[PDB]
C-alpha cells in the first residue's frame, strides 16, 4: 500500500483487466481403397495350394 | 573257501546318467504333422502412423 502523509487526500490505484483464448479444432480424414487387387492375392491364414 | 570263495553281495550301485531336458522349455508347442513341410506367414503391421 502507498504512505501517504495523512494531510493528503490519498494515491488513485490502478488494475488490470483479463485475456481470452480461443481456438478451433483440426480436422483428420484417412481412407482405403479396395480394389481386387488388393482383395484377391492369399492373405495369411489361407492354406498353401489351394486357400 | 577251498573250492571258491563265498561272497555276501551287497546291493548294486545302479548310475544311471541323463540328459535333463532345458532348452526345450522354450519349445512347449507340439505339431504332428504328415505334410512333407512346414510353413510360416509372418506379417510386419506398422500401425504406429500418424
Amino acid at each position: 500500500a502507498p504512505f501517504v502523509a495523512p494531510n493528503v487526500q490519498g494515491r488513485v490505484i490502478k488494475e488490470s483487466g483479463y485475456n481470452t483464448k480461443t481456438f478451433k479444432p483440426a480436422y483428420v480424414k484417412p481412407k482405403h481403397v479396395i480394389d481386387p487387387n488388393m482383395i484377391i492375392p492369399r492373405q495369411p491364414g489361407e492354406a498353401l495350394g489351394t486357400g | 573257501a577251498g573250492l571258491y570263495t563265498t561272497y555276501q553281495l551287497l546291493e548294486v550301485q545302479r548310475k544311471l546318467k541323463t540328459l535333463p531336458a532345458f532348452f526345450l522349455q522354450w519349445f512347449p508347442r507340439q505339431i504332428n504333422f504328415q505334410e512333407d513341410m512346414i510353413a510360416f506367414d509372418k506379417v510386419i503391421q506398422d500401425v504406429t502412423r500418424v
